[PDB]
């Protein structure tokens, strides 16, 4: 759908508030949080996979964050 | 005085050798400019109009289907044919469906099937473009003048509004009693029109990115179209169903108004109902002070008594405004005004409403000034009956410096290199900073296009960590600076 | 003779000691069962009704606002309040607006502002729920009689329709001339209602996950509300815009029908206009063949000529069909059907329409048989006028084994741990496999719920690589197997 | 909005074509491809960041893929 | 005797237990079958017919463009629109032209341009498919019979014609005086008509590969069109020209008849005007000699003079044919014939026209015999007036073995694994050889599909070199054998 | 054009002559020879390149032959 491609990072923003700035500010974070709450099993698997693949704790945390954020996203 | 009462107010102090200062006027913000022996004008950008737009493209957000027909072909015998497939206004689809003796074929394989249906649009999402030539700007200039009802009046009374267009580089305003004010504004370097689209949809409009609007996944017409029937990309708004390989059908996939409203997140809204009115963006102007006069210049001092008709009120920007009425003779005189220390030795305050004058005896002139931090003192009138008023200001000079730095950073975040000529007076360091900012901003914008604020924060944290774990101090410091700037931009973006 | 012409036909051969076989019937599939002394039967799950639905939510997809009221107090003066803030049919929000002398307040700060508008629904979705005991499955049983019109017939009276409910789960069907067939089904373990919602849009219906329906981000009503006027998440369908800090107002977000269509991807569509009809899902049944006898086993060989009235045709399963008519005496007689080699020395293929018989002389009978992969000959009749029909099969046994294995894997991917009942006859291997599959499927679903096919492919690739480079050989093998299974599932999902 | 939670990994899928199955199968991949085409600047930065953060080539490729897939997604 | 003088003649000698011999009949070839105590018979596949064809696809080989229109849009504002672009019957393209004040647009740059034209087909080639069960093979069986005009008689007056169809696996031909000949052919495993298309352009036809036909880059219509106006890819038959970034135009490419004649280079012609009957391919037949007694065995013998009316003539296969005239009495008698040595002590010939008789005493009789290599004498009649006709073969047994090996190799090249069924009885060696040939041919056809003979020869040389310069003796032998076989196939192909 | 992609390697050849078998048997070699005659420069460059990419006379000859045969046939 078109809603999958919003107008967020187009570089045209001004001091005027955008269309749904307040609404659409934290909606992605809220959606990710709800998805992680509803699917704890994938979060555990993503954590384990990040620990296995990552060598340093920085890599592990980054991979865990990326996987958790992409899982609901690619759906 | 229209700026008194606006949270986004900016004070511009000083002019160059030529007596000009270049300012940037943003919608929803206004600039108060003052210079030594100048009438201290307020500037606000109140309108931006687009004329003679061209419809770049049209989109369908609501369609219907009629004349649904289908045809089938026996297995191994090619694909079926419908006459509707010749007309482009029919949405057709080929599939396969089980065939056999039961359903009328002599073979037992997957036979061809084609479904078609007339596609008629119901609601449009027309998008328009304008050249910068048809880009009139409306600016209102208000001399302070301490007029009775001018303290925060946004109706336009007591002020002159000038229209700035690309046709004329020079805009002249004759401010009665104050001389003439010349503006050299650059309407072509503000909002980058001709790479933006004016998107109208159901009595609502938005200013959108041209490429993002051309990439919208909806059926569309060229924009030069007249018949309005040859919709292309109609498949984006239709669904073909073949659940069990027995039959194929078509549905129209519902209205997309809410989906487009969700897609317009991050785009500013505009008025296209009558005239394509915009109320967002900025405007860079060079302001000429040469012919500006002080209205009270050549007046005598007011030797009579004064009274406070409206008590001192502190503004959001560390200034105060008071209203005083004159009860004395020589009515057209200039009010004695001073801000002193508690000992009455030094003049500590700075007057914004410079050269306050009593124009008429019974007229409550209201004056604005910037008191010092602490126990400043306000004196109105001359010794025989002078008003003797005390004031305290809460903040501190260090806090003011921090707030000013944050305001400059936020201006550099809202505006790019354009923030560098906001209060510039020629200057070589200003030019160097503007050029460096242009290069750095080009690189940063190329590297961060199409990214939300959460992604920017993630990338900033990653870059800061990389810099912190860098063996080379120079690279480490540069990466930490880049990460901090990215974190700030992510925190401040999408407003 | 009804499973012929369906690409999703399955063959079940053999019964257990009790003369029963477990089968799983899917809506878009057909099952043909064969036993040593039993007639060939075709099974199709054609209908699945849901009776007495109850609504639990009435999500709003298109609303409007009518009565916009506003209230602002003053800076430092707390928040304003409107009478409509306590009215559940109004949408409200608080904001801040610049205040000062120009606005009529007298304090120069940010004054609270609250604007409300009455919320009215125009279009809504009804998420009906049916309790699991009101499901009714319709199963058609049709025997391989050989009737001319029975091949591929989807509405003929040759078959018998049996209704299955959670209460009357065990039903018996009288097949004229073939005894009785007893179906012992378990409807409670099929779609698993009480976790699913029957979502109905304007004219389309979907079968959706109940938690997904309860988590939808639209405004909803409890479902028992006759008057509405108490929508819960009204804020999800309006937007409060406060450009700059001068004024606040609220607008509706536009019709959400298209967005809900987009969100309904991955959910199977259903019918809810003339009753809640679900042409999707499966039903596990135990088939009792004990009271099932072949028709006409006490008949003599025809001893006459046959003529082919419908040419031999190959279905997309490896079986062949043909229609022959009898011109001879003793019309109620067995048809001498064989599939042999050129020299008629070996029996190369078997009959699927077992015990073909002629009931009426002038009534063509169409036989189905499974020939060998090479070249084979269909012999119909006896010496005088016996017809010998050459046939060639383009496949091979290796390819057939690969196709059977892939079909079983696909059944496992769809009927997870219920594919182990598809043609079971009891047994210890089947039960152990079913238990292991249940455990592994619970663990797998816990870890892959809510994941798209692309994410499954990514996770499978990662797991496969991890197993590929792993110290432990057992751990390596297990992880590689898990990754390969995940990759196959991701390839096969979202159909 | 509602379109961002599209009933994908809910289970419940049978051997019958689902609603908009063909489109939703590849819509996300098409969207990522279009976003990468329109924003080449971010792709290069993501490649550099993946190379720097990850030691092994598998880690670098995984991080780059996750970053590219999550960039347009965060919207 | 129809088979004498063809140069593609195969002698099949003997039968198995059961009195059946396998043979393959080729259209250009011919088979003469000899068995002990049975008449010599000639078999010629003279006609293959396809009935009830179905048109798969129609291609346009000549077209004309008319109604050419063009629209242009101003630069940087959308695309141009044409009403004709609504109709798929028009061929349309979009390009960019230079625009400016000279062209009538306000701004300069690249403006969009669209050119339209109506595409009308003038000449088209049609592709028709036939189901294998709709084929009819016409075989002519002609017993030798030594008739006056039976030698090389293409009229078929003396022979009997039998039609072989998939409907009946057994074809019976009653040869007057010779009993009945039974053939069990396989007109399903010969030419694979499920993969082939019957293509005609205009008074010409070819038998082409179905996929190659579907891959042809020409505008086409489905076989079910019925309008002949909505051609799929018209762009292949037209070209749009924009020589200097202005004035885009479109022209038609011209007749593709010669290009299609070149494309059909490796196909085989057929007839399509008079019932699409194709004289190419082969038919595998099982010939049964159970009921084929010799003609005229009750006659005693000829006691009278014989005069040679046509001198002995060598045949291309080493057989001699002589026409004699009976001058004596007892008209229906047996001709005393033998090939003996000079001393007439050893019998050294082999009569092919077995049991040569004279029926009318005025009609000459034609006798075919196989003499040995070197000197031999033909003895005609009884001692009074007996004819002793010398002959010299002028060959060699070793050279004959080499020629037989080459003929068998060339039949393997043309027939693939079907060559093992030629003159084959039921044998284990033939079965194993055919199975191995099937496997090797399955590999080889996959490896060498779509390549020319020159490519085959290059690959054969490469493989032979790789094999011969290999350290392994087994790999060397295997690769050299594969390379030699590939070289032989490349030399023997493209005919 | 359809003149390219002829019906050569389709596996349907019988004992009967094909449409233009005798004529088309040697046309490819004839036109390759004419091309090599008309463009000696590319043949010499191909020989030099084949020698450079060598390590074996068989490799040299194969590469040279393939290059000379493919040059007249591309586009
Ligand atoms: C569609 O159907 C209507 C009848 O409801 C008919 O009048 C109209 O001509 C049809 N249009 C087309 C394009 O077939
Ligand atoms: C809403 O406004 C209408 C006027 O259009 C009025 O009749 C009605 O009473 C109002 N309802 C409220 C304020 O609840
Ligand atoms: C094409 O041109 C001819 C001649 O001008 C005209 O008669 C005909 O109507 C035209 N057809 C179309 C479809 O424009």
């Amino acid at each position: 759908s078109v809603a999958l491609v919003p107008h967020v990072g187009m570089g045209l923003e001004t001091r005027t508030e955008t269309w749904m700035s307040s609404e659409g500010a934290w909606k992605h974070a809220q959606r990710i949080e709800t998805w992680v709450l509803r699917h704890p099993g994938f979060t555990i698997m993503a954590a384990i996979l990040a620990y296995t693949i990552g060598t340093t704790y920085f890599q592990r945390v980054l991979i865990f964050i990326l996987l958790t954020a992409v899982a609901p996203s690619m759906t | 005085m229209r700026c008194i009462g606006i949270s986004n107010r900016d004070f511009v102090e000083g002019v160059s050798g030529g007596s000009w200062v270049d300012i940037v006027l943003e919608h929803g913000s206004c600039v108060t400019t003052m210079a030594k022996n100048k009438p201290t004008l307020d500037f606000e950008l109140i309108k931006t109009e687009a004329k003679h737009p061209a419809t770049l493209r049209k989109y369908c957000i609501e369609a219907k289907l009629t004349n649904t027909t289908t045809a089938s072909r026996c297995p191994t015998q090619g694909e079926p044919s419908l006459n509707e497939e010749q007309d482009k206004r029919f949405v057709c689809k080929h599939s396969m469906v089980d065939r056999g003796w039961g359903n009328g074929c002599g073979l037992f394989g997957k036979g061809g099937i084609v479904t078609c249906a007339m596609f008629t649009c119901k609601k449009n999402m027309e998008g328009k473009i304008v050249q910068p030539e048809n880009l009139e700007y409306t600016i209102v200039i208000t001399p302070h003048s301490g007029e009775e009802n001018a303290v925060g009046q946004d109706t336009g009374k007591h002020g002159k509004e000038i229209k700035v267009t690309p046709q004329s580089s020079i805009t002249e305003a004759e401010l009665t009693g104050y001389g003439t004010v010349t503006m050299e504004c650059s309407p072509r370097t503000g909002l980058d029109f001709n790479e933006m689209v004016l998107l109208q949809m159901e009595n609502k409009a938005w200013l959108v990115h041209r490429q993002w609007f051309l990439d919208l996944p909806l059926p569309w017409l060229p924009g030069a179209d007249t018949q309005g029937s040859n919709w292309i990309q109609k498949e984006t708004l239709v669904t073909f169903k073949n659940p069990h390989a027995k039959k194929q059908d078509v549905v129209v996939l519902g209205s997309q108004e809410g989906a487009m409203h969700t897609a317009l997140t991050g785009a500013t809204e505009i008025q296209m109902s009558s005239g394509n009115l915009l109320f967002t963006g900025h405007l860079k102007c060079r302001l000429r002070m040469d012919k500006l006069q002080l209205k009270g210049m050549s007046y005598s001092m007011c030797t009579g008594k004064f009274k406070v008709v409206k008590e001192i009120a502190e503004t959001q920007h560390g200034t105060i405004v008071i209203r005083v009425q004159y009860e004395g003779d020589g009515s057209p005189c200039k009010i004695p005004f001073e801000i002193m220390d508690l000992e009455k030795r030094h003049v500590l305050g700075r007057l914004i409403t410079v050269n306050p004058i009593v124009t008429e005896k019974d007229s409550p002139v209201n004056i604005e000034a910037e008191p010092p931090f602490g126990d400043s003192y306000i004196i109105i009138g001359v010794e025989p009956g002078q008003l003797k008023l005390s004031w305290f200001k809460k903040g501190s000079s260090i806090g003011q410096m921090f707030e000013t730095t944050m305001r400059g950073a936020k201006r550099m975040a809202i505006l790019g290199d354009t923030a560098w000529d906001f209060g510039s007076l020629g200057g070589v360091f200003t030019s160097i900073g503007k050029a460096l900012h242009q290069v750095f901003g080009a690189i940063y914008g190329a590297a961060f296009s199409g990214v939300s604020w959460t992604m920017k924060i993630l990338i900033g944290v990653v870059i800061t960590w990389i810099g912190m774990n860098s063996r080379s101090t120079s690279l480490s410091v540069s990466l930490v600076l880049v990460g901090v700037v990215t974190l700030y931009l992510g925190v401040m973006v999408q407003a």
